[PDB]
């Protein structure tokens, strides 16, 4: 049961690609099952490092009304290649799974377009971030993968 | 859309249009064919 | 931050731009290029030759006629009574049922436009050797109804503006129609598929024989005289409408007569399938409510109709659905059930007085779609 | 009225304007005041004597350390080992639940920010006589992690950066904690409510006791230090997070445990109240369809549970209700049954498997709604 | 306030910007930074040394053929014939289902783009001391399809252009080849997954033994000669289209045959559940009409089929429903009913000839849902 | 057509201008004008002789106080001790339920305004002839709250700022009250209708009686003073709120107590009609699921109510209906039944234990609405 609060999504945001999630063995997602990967990563899987910001262009369904909320949160370190992907959250244990007050956040209004569109900045405290896939050696590496890690919430 | 809402897009119709921007340059001059008239093409008798 | 507090805007929402306009009117639109000042360019062998213009299609000849000059024609006998518009007609004599036509340039570019003005011209070639002599009237009357078309000849036409020419050695000659009408432009002569607004030509040429001809005894006796037509120096035409003519890349065309009977617009591909309130019914799609609905058939009073498709490949597949009974739900429109005789007997019911309600799921099966929209033939018997 | 027939813009809406922006932006809004260009102003004496600016905040000193140094310390007694960031900590020994703390400025200023750098000032006010003499190391140990903060000595302290001070008539000292990290900057020590993304000092400052004090027979052996933290200047924060810290205006904190039993979210208020498709059930709502919707119970299998609140006062009171059966309705929600040794009957025929249907609105009344969302207990018996 | 009574604009709404457009537009956005005009930064160690760049990335050899040249290689034998495109292929003998490639840079910066043209440039690295003396042809036919690919020898290809190398001393040179072909460009060898639009090569380069390796006895019979490719001087792309080569950094892929069964796209998840206008049915939500739906299964005249599931540990938990009946509901779409043999005697019922409403909740308990869309084995019985 | 293929504009919509701004902006408009620069126009006799502005109606005397100042009145007699606020109140004796009140004109313009500041002007026109001699403080004591607004005398005044006038020949003069407060501004005194924010004055204007009236024997006794208020020089109002005052165009007031009983907002007129889920029943609209919904009546417990019409000619009339019973119809609302006694009776089987559905149209007619929402008395019965 989710609360005005609950972030309905989650996703680190890096132009690496997310780990590609094909799908489930009975329904798979088959652009990432059949296009594999894309441009982006096919490109960014030629360079060692980077240093720059991402754009987003969030597209929601339009059979929904309500009003959405965005945050970017730069505080969130990757903690592996493993779930380097699109979390659905569940239940709040921390402050993780809700709206939370200093970051930068936007709310799309549904009704009148449903589309937001961003600009994720380069907020790390690195001088560029790892750019293949991250195994996590070291513990401070990890904060220098994704530029931050953006929620999705409905209210 | 999901197969939840693809009920509501069966046998609607989707209608397109075109016009050649600005760029087109049609080449060689070739003859036309035969035509046929419109205005002779039968009615539909009740 | 500045706060602006100005009062903003207030406009118009309108949901497309323009499909009229086409000329002093810079577009906005979505590319699919990656560059947003790119446009398509034309190198060195890639350039525009033929720069696409009505005065550059309509001032080319193409042939329209064929004409048989022989010597038995005497010095009166017509040989083209042909309109004086750029719709000169030659017909193909072909064995599909709608017949094809050749134009002239003129006439394809004059046939998408309403109205046309200006001096037609016909060149002539009389395929003659140099020992072949005669002479004919090219002439041109401004105004003659479908009723004055007949009592005709050349001696009416030299009343007109009239050509003679003088066939002894040069053998070809361009007459330029004159443009003379009350009218500034003229409005086109076939139209859209609309039998009103057909407006025959505003005059009509004529070529007759004033001296015939003299042949040598070496020198066959007959010529053929060759009409091309071209659109003058002062031929132009204004107002883009629908086309008159069509192409010959696909001369199928499809009668809808009302005699046979099918699925209504938008009902169809359709299966048989369960429905909660109505056994089978041939729905449309698998949302709720969406029965494919059917139209009324023209039952007289006494007697009754089933159904039974022309053809049971294109029919829904279950056993191929090849009977089914017309009748209202009484949700304001009609269903089509599928029957198993069966259909005679429900007709015997349903025409008779009864109801669908009265006493009088297992072959769903696949659930085949029907053959887009097949037709249908109605049985029709006594009751 | 000349037409104006060019070809319009083409944008993109969106509802808001920028939540995140706020520097070099002209924001559109809707004043309500009365003046388009009026804006408060600030007269001579509602002047703004402090600029609010992270350079002015940081730069303040704030007490966060109570030091006790006796004369029995040795010469290497250690007297705080406290964290070279600008989260130095002072507990209160209070009796709340939740415990409050004293930040310096720094700190507080420092806690809305991802990141930070730059030195530190530690204020050393060494409150003594003249007649005290004393010596103390003030140093810093460029990374240390918490399995290295022990074993440590004065000694090793010198390898690093130190500052010895002689406590001889000046009394107070300014020891400029260096930044040295392998990092521009350096994240937050806390975060909000998540325990990952917390990560430790850069570095430690300690302080040791290099000689011993020495009071004279006529002042007393022991002697407090405090020790105030200031962003020095080179100290500066980038990244606006979600601050780390909360007020104590209301340190009031609800721990939502499973284990308690309520109405799901946006379903309370509730009322006893009729309703169509099912007898009173509990609805938050006057319209049609708006019962108010409840979780299903843990009920392990062979047993069964009814419900009881914990406060008869926040109940819906039609008698008060404070019983209930929560069972599945069939439109896929859980609806609350109430009841009147009913409830446990009930729950004996719905979970032993029985219906709703089967055979096994005058208490209406008032329709008062229940106090918010109340806490339902829930009881649980053998079936 | 004056009143502005002029007309107002006229426009075009559009949900979207351009996500094709990458150039000469600024694109307008909602920033989740603080200062509006504010851009990321690279100070002079975080400085960008590659330019990302097509001619820099193709302009850097990779390493594509490993060629054994011995001894006893006669003077006309093949080393590799090779195509003369971007795509020149290194296949890893591995273990995967699918075949991991290798490829030079100018091959996956060409795989981007539907189109090339240009020279390539292959570095022939003749590993060899400077006791080691031979001559080899590396020739290029313009022109080869695959089935003139064979009857090839190096005399037919010293009357194309060929290139012969001295092995003396110098033991590495560079053929350019040549960009011949009819086309100013050249579409791509693979393309998406798509088995059309996958176009050869303009030509095929060869590399034969022209004169035969005359080694000392001191040095060894057999020499390695690494072939790398580089993206020439004249090199170049132009549309960018889908790639056709993916990462090796998820190798997993689902192949969609249709002969196991599943839910529909959008009705999974899904738990046990109980539903008013049908006893439990899986639903994939809470609110009413959220059945989950399931395709008809091909069952031949005269059979039946029941279900059961491949995993018991993804199915709905109440026991976890690993049996289930999938049938019309009447509504449209087909219902998984679950059951306890009573699966068989139900399909027994239902393909017999009967229905749901024919006489022949408290098993719901947890709701979970299913670990996704579970993958459900039909099993098949005779009526 | 030039494509414009920059990106567009990314704006937010709003549904309406401000309605609080009115000065320094351009309001666009839909004007119902011809002329789209047309403005209304002020003649030469059409022309505006007044500039509505605060500080030119409120430098208008308005009259507020009549004073009766005899002969016998003490050498400390009070003659006014109104407050020195723009709210002086002069109270009509009139016989109507809410009391009508004379202000001046600073005083209705200031009741539109929260705050104001600045000097008051009284001016008291002592009517005398010039044989009248007396002598009178005005004076003026800054913050005078109403526990100390007692205990006063004349020589409290005199140690505040007062005015001592001589009556002897000139019969007239204005004692500008002092603003003194605390505060810049002062809020006004009365507000909208609420009892908060009801602050009163600053300070109060006294007026005693110096030196007695010594008439001479042929002159009268007794004097009238006028006192008449302006806004001073200085005076100034500020903040736009709700005016504190209304007009006397219309002074009739609906108390809304709620002990007496009607439909609910929104369900206003009503009439008699039939309805397919409940027999007439009060139907709002023509439209199905149109009931016209009602309170629930607080009911004790034990007891009944049916309901009688206070006028029947306000009733809805199919017979003019004036009876009717008020009960659940199990939608979530409360409808009411419209009877014949027999309301009584179907009160004793609903608030017995009864149901709708126990077995415990014509009458429908013109189906007059009923006169607005017409008020119904709650008769009340034991059970
Ligand atoms: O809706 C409107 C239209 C014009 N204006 C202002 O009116 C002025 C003239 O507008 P036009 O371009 O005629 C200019 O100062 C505009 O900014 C508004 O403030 N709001
Ligand atoms: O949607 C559009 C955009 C621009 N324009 C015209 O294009 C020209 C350049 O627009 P921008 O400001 O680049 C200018 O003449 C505009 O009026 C349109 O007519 N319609
Ligand atoms: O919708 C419109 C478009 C233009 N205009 C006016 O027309 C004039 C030319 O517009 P453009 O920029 O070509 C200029 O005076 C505009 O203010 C309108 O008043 N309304
Ligand atoms: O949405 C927008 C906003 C500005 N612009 C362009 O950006 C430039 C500056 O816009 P402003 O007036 O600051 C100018 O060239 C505009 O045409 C766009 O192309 N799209």
């Amino acid at each position: 049961d989710k609360d005005i609060d609950h972030c309905m999504f989650t996703f680190p945001c890096l132009p690496q690609g997310l780990a590609l999630d094909i799908g489930s063995a009975g329904s798979p997602h088959e652009i990432f099952n059949r296009c594999r990967d894309g441009i982006i990563p096919l490109i960014a899987s030629g360079y060692r490092f980077y240093r720059g910001d991402l754009r987003y262009k969030i597209v929601f369904p339009s059979n929904v009304n309500s009003n959405i909320w965005v945050q970017h949160r730069p505080d969130r370190r990757l903690e592996g290649w493993s779930a380097a992907k699109i979390v659905n959250c569940d239940a709040v244990s921390t402050g993780q799974g809700v709206y939370n007050h200093g970051y930068a956040s936007h709310i799309q209004i549904t009704r009148v377009n449903n589309v937001i569109e961003l600009e994720v900045p380069f907020y790390n405290a690195t001088c560029y971030n790892y750019l293949q896939a991250f195994n996590a050696s070291s513990a401070a590496s990890s904060y220098a993968v994704s530029l931050g890690e953006i929620s999705v919430g409905f209210q | 859309a999901t197969s939840d809402d693809i009920a509501s897009i069966v046998n609607k119709p989707v209608t397109i249009y075109y016009s050649i921007g600005d760029g087109m340059q049609f080449s060689q001059w070739v003859g036309y064919q035969p035509m046929m008239i419109l205005d002779q093409l039968p009615a539909p008798v009740v | 931050n500045p706060s602006y507090q100005q009062s903003p805007r207030h406009f118009v929402p309108t949901g497309m731009h323009s499909l009229a306009l086409g000329t002093n009117l810079v577009e906005p639109l979505h590319a699919l290029r990656l560059d947003a000042a790119g446009t398509t360019q034309h190198p060195v062998g890639c350039a525009p030759d033929e720069d696409m213009t009505v005065s550059s299609i309509a001032s080319r000849y193409g042939l329209i006629r064929r004409v048989q000059w022989k010597k038995d024609h005497a010095k009166g006998s017509l040989l083209l009574q042909l309109d004086a518009d750029p719709f000169v007609e030659q017909r193909i004599e072909g064995t599909n049922p709608i017949s094809l036509y050749w134009f002239a340039p003129v006439g394809v570019v004059s046939s998408m436009f309403m109205q046309w003005r200006g001096s037609l011209e016909y060149r002539f070639d009389i395929i003659a050797s140099q020992f072949h002599t005669g002479r004919l009237i090219v002439g041109y009357v401004p105004g003659l109804t479908a009723s004055l078309q007949l009592q005709m000849d050349y001696m009416k036409l030299k009343s007109s503006s009239y050509v003679v020419f003088d066939l002894q050695e040069s053998n070809s000659f361009t007459f330029e129609v004159p443009y003379v009408s009350y009218r500034p432009w003229w409005v086109r002569k076939y139209g859209g598929n609309y039998l009103p607004s057909s407006t025959d030509a505003p005059s009509t040429l004529f070529m007759y024989v004033q001296v015939p001809l003299i042949p040598m005894e070496a020198v066959s006796d007959t010529i053929d005289i060759n009409v091309y037509v071209r659109g003058g120096s002062s031929f132009e035409v204004c107002v883009p409408v629908q086309p008159s003519l069509g192409l010959n890349w696909n001369t199928d065309f499809i009668l809808r007569n009302d005699e046979e009977y099918r699925a209504k617009t938008g009902y169809a591909p359709y299966y048989a399938g369960v429905w909660h309130s109505f056994s089978l019914v041939f729905r449309w799609g698998s949302a709720s409510d969406q029965i494919a609905q059917w139209p009324t058939i023209s039952v007289p009073r006494g007697e009754l109709a089933f159904l039974r498709i022309k053809d049971g490949k294109q029919a829904a597949v279950g056993q191929p659905w090849r009977t089914m009974v017309v009748w209202p739900s009484g949700h304001g429109y009609n269903i089509g059930i599928p029957t198993y005789e069966r259909a005679r007997q429900l007709a015997q019911h349903l025409y008779g007085g009864g109801s669908l309600t009265d006493e009088k799921a297992n072959q769903q099966g696949p659930g085949k779609v029907s053959n887009g929209n097949p037709v249908w033939e109605v049985m029709r018997a006594p009751l």
